[PDB]
């Protein structure tokens, strides 16, 4: 089959974490053992090309030739923490993987046949149409989840298959079933490379090669059965009823340089060195966008707790606000009530958008894994995520809010005013969400992002135009009002509502105001707040919000593009 | 500036009472608010409601749904309709004017007596 | 709503005497108080607005004072043309309410 | 020493999770093994009296007598997840435990000598004065943390010592060191009972007894060395290089009723049954309050990230608000600016108090463990926590805010007004924090509590008196304004500020207002909002806030008192 | 601040003619505009307030109109006593500002 | 109701200019606002500031720190102080009254000429 050989590998990150290491991994089960920080995982990443080539200082060859550019696309890699979509079924996950990884020339029938073959091979036919783990709906067993992860990487029929801790977190019987399946797959001529953690003898007997690493150094590389003999010849006795893997780890724990020199002075080292010296996008943009959006939307529907909670909160807020403000009046209290309700609606659209920091943070590991494997470009992933999760969920609350409250309150009864209000609330929601994405994209934890979002929104709320009267602020500070998302929305809503209204019953101030301090019309109130009375004074707010949306989405895209994905 | 009520002086119970105030010397669409006030026997005054110079209305909450005030700007008139009347609605009814920059009821009508009996 | 209470429902006096009529509001009114005089067979006639300002067409014998919740109408040297009924009215809040009225009488 | 015997135990919770189980545990290492859900942990809790006596249906005797009332006080219990205070040192944790568990008659010298002995026995003298694990400062190793947990339970010199998974989460060498220490302690005549998870042979050889449980049933109880013989006589062969514990678990996994009957039909069962048939506050309230408050305060100082973040946010908000509102004026815009800034300060005191849901949630497991062991009463714990964490941290922001903004803004320049403002902001902070405690006390997760707090505060903010004008609300809804914490604070601040001010330059409206709609004085503004002008109209707000504080703190105390602590 | 601009700095007319003077505000003023007439050797004298209301003591030959940002002062049948300088002033915002003035002259 | 300025008609540069307005027929502590206005040669008017009936002041921002207005209620006077004067402060100075319910400058003084030279 395929023979992976690594010669004189050195990896430095500038500390060195992988010293001189060399070996050969042939078809069959090849295992890597050692302490948690020893370097089994680092070696696995280096051999899989999942690491930046800066630190690499060695030679890797497959069948005696250097690794080609499309190596990551032609070799499967199974991650330790499963990244299968829980809200989908086994066949759905396999269909997504097959759609994005296999060439599009193949018909849908051929892809379905290949998926059928893979399902049969891994023995998933019982659960072929079951949701794989929801945490709101019960899912299949952990062994079936791991088998699904293996199946997604087997769709493209790889020659080399990497696994990272394929047994950690599983039960003993499940672990044995997993490794027996791996053993069956290895006999077919498939090269399987994996790292394990504290195996058992039942597990240990199945290997064909063993590579022991500790503190970045090669303690032993050779056939698995001969490790015990090597360590006995080193001068260590094996007690009965003792697991050999536990024996090797006990030897390592208790020096390391001594065992390293001993291995170099061994015959296996000479044979390996002699052999080493002897040897020396698939799919379109639209296709990826469609499938990314489809999977994201299915995940949104299948895990609806958060979305339902947001919609219920929106409806309850709408009904309560409609009851509290029912029947606005054109008297001394009309200005206060109108300004208060519009201010609340705008700042609510801002504060309820801080949950958009979780759009890209929750799926970061899945994104990096699938980008490395060549599923899609960053552009199509970004646009599909925006089109499926951001677009409808930030659009529904605006429609619900206006439809509920507009006629309970008795806002301006024209159709243009109704639709301008709905559109303005939508634009505020999109701008706030885009700012949250720009701040949070490409990060692993949301705590600092959430704190920054909340502080920024509190400062923007103060500059909206209700709490401080923007015309009174000092000039060296006043320019900060142009960075306020709520200010543009609040200004547009006030312009839409207050124009042409009277608030002093019995007193007609449209012609002239008799007393100088009365504030009897909507125009007087708007000008006192610093708001322009022309139609451009309405629409420049929407121009500003649109420009903010574009800028923030571009920043989020760039932060995803230049993210270190390794 | 000059107001005058008119209408039927007798109403049967459960019927509807209708009165008219005709304004001369000022346009009811121009400035003020235009009110209805009644005085019971055993003199006590109750404000009922007004119609504003732009057509909005405001009513006394003690008359829920029973009162409507409308206007006819071509002939400079505003109207009172009090529905489902009872003998407790026997009173003298006045129309009056309210400025708003000042706040008081400046000009009153003459008053018309309405009896609710059978 | 705001309830207005006049202390005496009736008051007997003689010509040339001094009369004082009191109105109590159940809430703060902030000088949004008016006084009306009604003769028999006529509509009420505005006498004082803003709790202090006297209307043109009335003698300086009438004056009004007050603040907070307590207001008074004062007549110095009562004459024959001053006999009638007097009402206070608040126009601070939109259900405008009148006092019960105080009927002056001659002994 | 002390002999713990359990006869015919049945535990039902009404599913039964512990079927007929009986055995005897003598001095020396006694271990309990089995699957994760098998019942090793349930048996350990039942024998330690850490479970409600409702489900218990058996007999437990120590040296042939029933367990006395003060058994939990005289027997140490080491929890799986360590509960040692990270911000303290080893000696500090031991001093706290010794202060609250040993009798107060002993001098401080005797307690210090006992702590010295315990430190020597566990070999912690190297790290006797080091912070035990901070997550903001590096701490001692996991083995030393576990040894500290063991030391806290050894202060009172118990005869019986329970441990729950004393090796889970540790390294192999660390696990061996821990169990060797346990073996040394057991030889001194101390009865040690513990449950383990997948031990090694090096671990397994150290036991003196073994009790195997699976699916609530007793698979085997007898000496540890004879388990292999029993299972061989059952008809199962042991392969070489196999850990016996893994062998027993493999037997169990593969029926259970068969092995249960086999064990009953064994000789060990007969011997155990024959033996069983043969057999059949310390400190004052003030002391506890002082020490609880001392430890809580040290923990607050030693882990200051959150407190520093809150103070920095407060100072930045104060300076920015002082700059934005600098120099309030007595003109048409003076009312809007004064009302806006006071509204922001009050609602900020409410929203920044939702982090008080973490006062009792974070330390729930520590509270339950220490309450069961008899460290303190719930009253002294509750009061010490209030006195140390709630009292100063909710007092600092009010002082900082008023001191910074009062003279930059130019609020009323009397001393009484300054101190009334400071006191009012303090009362708002305490009321909001008390409501958060009442909602969150006695719970494990804060998500639902945080959601309820935020929704309640948003509804209270709408009823404060700026956004809706409380005099205009319909009567069937208007009564809801009496539940609003921000409303009382905002009313008091407005009463304090607006009385005696003018806002219409050139127009003197103190005597009379010329035009009816002007709003030229502070009194007119206050009455339009529904606020009483008398001095009682100021102080009834503080009466309401004080009553709310008392009610909410009482609810929080009751929820801690009737919490199921088992 | 708000800048007020009068279009002509000077204007030649004859007796009985009709004169119109224009003022432009840089911001919305909402009829908070006044006109002053100044003879040589005297203080300015208020002529119109509220952009329309004429002060007592001036003939009905003067009138003012406007809305938004554009206001005009209109004199019908100019007489000899009307020659002088005219200023507009805004009192909407607290730095009150005057226009440059328009000097009427006789041909 | 009746106002009159007085003060020195000549000031040397960098000195301080001081003027006085005496009010008769009305109490400056009673109702209005009390203003200072100046007219440059090449007639242009500039509002400088006022003192309110209760003692508060407001100044034109173009005169930063250079202007103070004070009052003496016992003799019904208010004062102007313009410090660090330059020859560009040559003008006629008027005191004027502002009502506030109306908004206009109703009563003016006679005006006094001040020259800044050497
Ligand atoms: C109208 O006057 C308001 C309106 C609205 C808020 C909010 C706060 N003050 C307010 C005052 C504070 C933020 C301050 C401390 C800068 N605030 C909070 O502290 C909580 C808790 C929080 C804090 C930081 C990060 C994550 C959560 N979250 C919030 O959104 C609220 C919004
Ligand atoms: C002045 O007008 C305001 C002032 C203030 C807020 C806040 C919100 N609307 C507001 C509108 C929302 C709460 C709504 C959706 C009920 N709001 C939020 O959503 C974030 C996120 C959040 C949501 C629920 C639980 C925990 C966190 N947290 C907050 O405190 C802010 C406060
Ligand atoms: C509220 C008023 C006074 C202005 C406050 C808004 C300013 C301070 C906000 C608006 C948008 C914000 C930016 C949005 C996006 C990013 C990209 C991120 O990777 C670092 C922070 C950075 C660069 C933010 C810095 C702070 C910022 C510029
Ligand atoms: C750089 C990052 C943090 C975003 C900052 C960009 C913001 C501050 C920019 C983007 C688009 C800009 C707006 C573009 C168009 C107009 C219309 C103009 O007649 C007034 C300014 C106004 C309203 C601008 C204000 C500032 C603005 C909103
Ligand atoms: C105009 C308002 C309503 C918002 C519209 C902005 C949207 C359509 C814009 C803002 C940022 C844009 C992205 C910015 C950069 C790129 C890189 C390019 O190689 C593919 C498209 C992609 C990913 C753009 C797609 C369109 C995009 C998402
Ligand atoms: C409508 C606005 C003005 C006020 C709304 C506040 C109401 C809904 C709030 C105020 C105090 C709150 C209570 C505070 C404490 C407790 C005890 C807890 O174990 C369950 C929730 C419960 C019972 C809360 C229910 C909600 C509650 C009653
Ligand atoms: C049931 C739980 C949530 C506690 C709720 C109790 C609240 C609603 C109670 C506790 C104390 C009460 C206050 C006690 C005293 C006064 C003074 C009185 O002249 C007006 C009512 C007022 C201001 C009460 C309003 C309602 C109040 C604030
Ligand atoms: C300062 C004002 C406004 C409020 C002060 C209220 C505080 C001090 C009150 C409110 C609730 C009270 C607690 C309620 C119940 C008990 C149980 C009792 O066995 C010991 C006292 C103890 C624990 C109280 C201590 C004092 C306490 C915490």
């Amino acid at each position: 089959g395929a023979v992976l050989s690594f010669h004189n590998i050195c990896y430095r990150v500038e500390k060195e974490i992988l010293s001189n290491i060399n070996g050969i991994m042939k078809p069959g089960l090849n295992a890597i053992l050692g302490p948690t920080g020893g370097g089994k995982s680092s070696l696995l990443d280096v051999l899989a090309a999942r690491k930046d080539p800066s630190g690499l200082s060695g030679d890797v060859l497959i069948n005696g030739a250097p690794r080609p550019a499309n190596f990551k696309c032609n070799s499967g890699y199974v991650v330790q923490d499963d990244v299968v979509m829980g809200t989908l079924t086994v066949r759905e996950n396999l269909q997504f993987s097959a759609a994005l990884r296999l060439a599009t020339t193949m018909t849908n029938h051929e892809k379905n046949e290949r998926i059928n073959r893979v399902i049969q091979e891994l023995g998933l036919d019982k659960v072929a149409d079951s949701k794989v783990g929801t945490q709101f709906i019960r899912g299949v067993s952990g062994g079936e989840r791991k088998r699904t992860s293996i199946g997604m990487e087997l769709i493209t029929d790889p020659s080399i298959l990497f696994l990272d801790e394929p047994t950690t977190g599983l039960d003993s019987s499940t672990a044995n079933a997993v490794l027996l399946l791996l053993k069956r797959m290895s006999k077919q001529g498939r090269t399987i490379i994996f790292s394990i953690h504290q195996p058992r003898y039942s597990i240990f007997k199945l290997f064909d090669s063993l590579t022991l690493l500790a503190s970045g150094r090669l303690m032993f590389h050779g056939p698995a059965q001969e490790a015990l003999g090597y360590f006995e010849s080193a001068g260590y006795h094996c007690e009965a009823y003792n697991n050999p893997a536990d024996f090797f780890l006990d030897i390592i724990n208790g020096l390391i340089e001594k065992l390293a020199e001993i291995y170099v002075n061994s015959s296996f080292y000479k044979e390996t060195k002699a052999e080493l010296h002897q040897l020396s996008y698939t799919t379109s943009f639209c296709h990826q966008l469609r499938w990314v959006s489809k999977r994201s939307f299915k995940n949104l529907l299948g895990n609806p707790q958060a979305s339902i909670a947001q919609i219920i909160v929106t409806v309850v807020l709408g009904l309560v606000i409609g009851a509290i403000y029912f029947g606005l009046k054109n008297d001394s209290t009309g200005i206060q009530n109108r300004a208060g309700v519009l201010f609340f609606l705008t700042t609510n659209q801002c504060f309820s958008s801080v949950s958009a920091v979780e759009l890209f943070v929750v799926e970061k590991k899945l994104f990096i894994h699938e980008y490395i494997s060549g599923y899609y470009r960053v552009s199509s992933y970004f646009l599909g995520k925006l089109l499926s999760d951001l677009l409808p969920m930030r659009m529904l609350p605006s429609i619900i809010f206006t439809c509920i409250v507009y006629f309970m309150l008795g806002l301006k009864p024209k159709a243009d005013a109704f639709f301008v209000m709905m559109f303005t609330l939508m634009m505020v929601a999109y701008s706030a969400s885009s700012m949250a994405l720009a701040i949070a994209a490409g990060q692993s934890v949301v705590s600092v992002a959430t704190l920054l979002m909340t502080i920024c929104f509190v400062f923007m709320m103060i500059f909206s135009g209700l709490l401080v009267n923007l015309t009174t602020i000092a000039s060296w500070l006043s320019w900060l009002q142009y960075f306020s998302i709520p200010r543009y929305g609040f200004t547009a809503l006030q312009h839409n509502e207050f124009l042409g209204q009277n608030f002093c019953p019995g007193l007609n101030a449209t012609g002239n105001n008799p007393c100088n301090y009365a504030t009897c019309t909507g125009e007087e109130y708007l000008v006192k707040q610093g708001i322009d009375l022309s139609p451009w004074g309405l629409w420049k707010n929407h121009v500003a919000l649109a420009c903010m949306i574009v800028i923030f989405l571009t920043i989020a895209y760039l932060k995803l593009l230049f993210l270190k994905k390794y | 500036v000059q107001l005058q009520e008119s209408g039927p002086g007798l109403v049967k119970p459960s019927q509807s009472l209708s009165l008219t105030c005709t304004v001369t010397g000022f346009s009811i669409t121009s400035d003020y608010a235009w009110n209805w006030i009644r005085q019971f026997p055993g003199k006590k005054l109750e404000w009922m409601g007004y119609i504003n110079f732009d057509g909005g209305t405001t009513y006394n909450p003690s008359l829920r749904g029973r009162i409507s005030i409308t206007r006819d700007t071509s002939k400079n008139q505003f109207f009172l309709q009090l529905r489902s009347v009872t003998p407790e609605d026997t009173a003298t009814y006045y129309c009056a004017t309210f400025y708003g920059a000042k706040g008081t009821l400046d000009y009153w009508g003459q008053g018309t007596s309405v009896t609710v009996s059978s | 709503d705001i309830v207005l209470t006049q202390s005496p429902s009736s008051f007997s006096v003689s010509l040339g005497d001094r009369v004082t009529i009191s109105c109590k509001a159940s809430g703060y009114i902030l000088n949004r108080l008016a006084w009306y005089q009604q003769k028999p067979g006529n509509a009420p006639r505005l006498l004082i607005s803003g709790a202090t300002s006297l209307e043109t067409g009335f003698p300086s014998r009438f004056s009004g004072t007050g603040s907070g919740k307590d207001y008074t109408l004062s007549i110095s040297s009562l004459q024959t043309e001053d006999v009638g009924t007097y009402y206070c009215q608040q126009y601070w809040s939109t259900p405008w309410t009148f006092g019960g009225g105080t009927k002056l009488e001659i002994r």
